RNA sequence: GAUGUCGGCUCAUCACAUCCUGGGGCUGAAGCCGGUCCCAAGGGUAUGGCUGUUCGCCAUUUAAAGUGGUACGCGAGCUGG
RNA sequence: AGGGAAACAACCCAGACCGCCAGCUAAGGUCCCAAAGUUGUGGUUAAGUGGUAAACGAUGUGGGAAGGCUUAGACAGCUAGGAGGUUGGCUUAGAAGCAGCCACCCUUUAAAGAAAGCGUAAUAGCUCACUAGUCGAGUCGGCCUGCGCGGAAGAUGUAAC
């Protein structure tokens, strides 16, 4: 999974995921890309799941970008346990995602086995994505 | 038949029908790519 | 007009007498039978008599014979390579028989690399990828 | 290069969504260094096709607002950003003496012929398109040629290794900013 | 293009029969076909018989199309003996009932409507002869499931084509 | 200012995500067998040794010994291990 | 409190001083239970959607932008198709256009892929671009958007208008 090398605190709030994604949504690295089109959260296991389905479905060479990152931990009580006896502890890390967030990025392959592999990349992501070339 | 909630052509030989409001899939070639719901 | 492709062709060579190694294929074209045989004249000698291998033809109705700029019969003559005729049994299963790119010297004396690539190297890759669908492939 | 225009005398925010929603049309501005800038409605459908063109933003474009035609440069582009279609189109004044500041892609002609890929096994990355210049209006690249035939494997070009097209000053060569244009490297 | 713009060509020998609402096509070789045909539909005539919709609709775009299918199949089959000839193991031909073991202790028979007639032209083979090709279609059908095609070693009852799926155990 | 447990007995009632029986499709289904998936709730759907057992493990049967809801059905019906 | 949301402290409208067999409105409504439009104009929708719902899957249908294929006669359907060395490759009952291990232009001159794969688990049969004589033409592939269709299985009785 991505996980910071170390964080500043260990919890952080819930909060909220508002706004659409004014920046990072630009394709600024590569030449085709997977843009989301709803707001959601990627758990970093979704996101490396999807790593694994470009990296394994290009076969032959590219440069693919990553470009979320998972900066957020979200904790968990655990079963048999009585609500406010202090805050859960961490499980695992979240990327929150907006309307228009650029997730992948590739260069390097043809614009059909980039659509064809961002396919793949998109069956495995609880958000609803989108295919963008460089403007 | 094979029940799903995605049909798909298969292969080449594939053919999707909306067959009494269920989309159906026949294949002249191999009955294995016959295919019911979706 | 008519508008298909993965045409089918499949005769002995030269000559189009010989009929039930396939007999009546067509009844969907629709061109006549003085259109194929007078252009047996120059050339012999080059390109493997009689044995059947097709050309894959498009149809003009011009009638003076048109021959292009190629000469490299590529579908129905590579069964054999020991001496022995027939076909493979069923694709991928029947691992009986090990096979890589080892002699071609005997071929390698008119590589051809007009027709080939743009360089030898490349010639190389084209023997490397040539006959490597059912039941052989190249690391030597 | 030409699109037709209006005179928008009516300005904020629930007007522009409005005209989005409503009337079909993108709002504008046209503005220069010797002018009053003045707001512009414009049709989507009709700018969305000239953002088709790879020449759009490095060239001329005539524009029409009344009988009154200027010659417009566009020189910002705002654009929704989930779904992904022109808001505000935010042009510029062209003048014949001016200094005019500009995009123009970069175009990377012969790959293939490339001996850092056919005898070296390498692929071409280019981390760069879209250079900014400073040029005349005189002369408007519509492309910049990017030869990458004489480059070897591993090696890198920059803003210097390429040509600048009878006066057309790029413009982080002019700071200490050689940037990195394309790439030669091995595979995965 | 499409098919109710297609004119009928029917031969002399179909002394049609126009009423208004619906045709009602007699011959020889086979007579006494009647068919309702529906209100979105027009029925004129010249030399030969043609077809056209009423209104602008995509219900009525498929029924003038199978109303044209229909008479054309309904004259060829008044001028012409519609057939199908369906292979089997066992014909046993007598009269109005068909007379078949398909296998099994029992020989199942089968009757034939008026309208239709089997032969016996061969051994293992049976040729129908009728005037509406629905019919024909329905009886060669009712033979068809006393036993379908076994693929492995291959038995039952046929129809003329050969494009039953054979496996190989 | 009381809605008295788990289990067994007795009696049930519904669902269907069907255990048997019935009808099919595909098959890597030659046939006896199967695997899986549809359709179907009409009727059926063990006796025991152990333990308080539900369950479980065994023994022997059956065409089969289905899964669940009903105050984990049922003590103003019984028991009280 | 009253009226509406079927029933429903807290939701909507509105704050009951008392009487009236007077009127006008709010929310919500106007086919019958049940008071008021079986009102008018233009559409959409065939699921009883309305009147339960997600990933995703569908020639369902309405609308609006665009491309090229568009009569020198297109998208599926009838009257030739079919070579000028050689055994073009570690294999020896049998390794051409689907094995662990891959693929781009020199003929006699009007002709065209050393292959994206179903065949007689393989040989001897045969479905995909046609530089055309031939039937005579208006159709094919994606985007944005309206409403819909499957995905959708439970227990006393229709039983989520």
């Amino acid at each position: 999974m991505l996980q910071p090398k170390r964080t500043k605190f260990r919890k952080q709030m819930t909060g909220h995921n508002r706004g659409l994604a004014h920046r990072g949504s630009k394709v600024s690295f590569g030449e085709y890309a997977l843009k989301a089109t709803s707001r959601g959260r990627l758990t970093a296991r979704q996101i490396e799941s999807a790593r694994r389905a470009l990296t394994r479905h290009v076969k032959r060479g590219g440069k693919i970008w990553i470009r979320v990152f998972p900066d957020k931990p979200v904790t968990k009580k655990p079963l048999e346990v009585r609500m406010g006896k202090g805050k859960g502890g961490v499980e695992y890390w979240v990327a929150q995602i907006q309307p228009g967030k650029v997730l992948y990025e590739i260069e390097g392959v043809s614009e059909e086995l980039a659509r064809e592999a961002f396919a793949l990349a998109a069956a495995k992501l609880p958000l609803a994505t989108s295919f963008v070339k460089r403007t | 038949m094979k029940v799903r909630a995605s049909v798909k052509k298969l292969c080449r030989n594939c053919k999707i029908i909306r067959r009494d409001g269920i989309v159906r899939v026949i294949c002249s070639a191999e009955p294995r790519h016959k295919q019911r719901q979706g | 007009k008519k508008i298909q492709a993965y045409i089918k062709l499949q005769v002995k060579a030269g000559q189009a007498n010989p009929s039930p190694p396939v007999g009546p294929a067509l009844g969907q074209h629709g061109v006549n039978i003085m259109e194929f045989c007078k252009a047996f004249n120059a050339k012999t000698q080059g390109q493997e008599p009689g044995l059947p291998t097709p050309v894959i033809i498009t149809v003009y109705s011009d009638r003076s014979f048109t021959f292009e700029t190629k000469s490299t019969p590529a579908a129905v003559l590579l069964k054999k390579a020991a001496g022995i005729t027939s076909g493979s049994a069923r694709p991928n299963s029947q691992k009986v028989g090990t096979v890589t790119r080892a002699q071609l010297e005997e071929i390698a004396k008119t590589k051809q690399a007009d027709l080939t690539a743009a360089d030898l190297d490349a010639a190389v890759r084209t023997i490397a990828g040539s006959a490597r669908s059912m039941g052989l492939n190249v690391e030597g | 290069f030409i699109v037709n225009a209006q005179v928008r005398s009516d300005l904020g925010k629930g007007a522009s969504r409005r005209l989005r929603r409503n009337a079909g049309l993108v709002p504008a501005v046209v503005y220069g260094g010797d002018k009053e800038p003045q707001s512009v409605t414009l049709e989507l459908r009709e700018i969305a096709k000239l953002l088709e063109n790879e020449a759009a933003f490095s060239h001329v474009i005539a524009l029409n607002v009344g009988g009154v035609k200027e010659t417009v440069l566009i020189k910002a582009l705002q654009r929704h950003p989930a779904k992904g279609f022109v808001m505000h189109a935010d042009f510029l004044r062209v003048v014949a003496d001016h200094k005019l500041t500009a995009h123009v892609p970069l175009h990377f002609i012969n790959e293939e012929v490339a001996v850092g890929v056919k005898q070296a096994g390498g692929e071409i990355s280019h981390t760069i398109s879209e250079v900014e210049v400073s040029c005349l209006p005189k002369d408007l690249p519509e492309f910049i040629e990017v030869d990458m035939a004489k480059v070897e494997l591993g090696q890198i070009v920059h803003l210097s290794d390429l040509k600048a097209p009878k006066g057309v000053e790029l413009v982080q060569l002019a700071h200490g900013n050689d940037l990195a244009v394309a790439n030669i490297h091995a595979s995965r | 293009s499409r098919v109710a713009k297609n004119p009928v060509k029917l031969p002399a020998g179909v002394e049609i029969k126009l009423a208004g609402q619906q045709l009602s096509i007699k011959g020889a070789k086979g007579a006494l076909e009647l068919k309702v045909h529906p209100s979105v539909e027009v029925i004129q005539d010249s030399g030969e018989l043609r077809f056209a919709a009423r209104n602008g609709d995509q219900q009525t775009r498929a029924m003038a199309g199978t109303t044209r299918a229909l008479v054309n199949n309904m004259v060829v089959g008044v001028s012409q003996g519609f057939e199908r000839k369906l292979q089997l193991v066992g014909v046993q031909a007598k009269g109005q009932v068909l007379s078949l073991s398909l296998g099994f202790s029992h020989p199942v028979d089968y009757e034939l409507p008026a309208g239709i007639v089997a032969e016996t032209p061969s051994q293992t083979d049976i040729l129908i002869k009728g005037i509406d090709k629905q019919l024909v279609g329905q009886v060669a059908a009712e033979i068809r499931d006393f036993r379908p095609p076994e693929p492995y070693k291959g038995k039952g009852v046929r129809y003329a084509d050969e494009v039953v799926r054979r496996k190989e155990a």
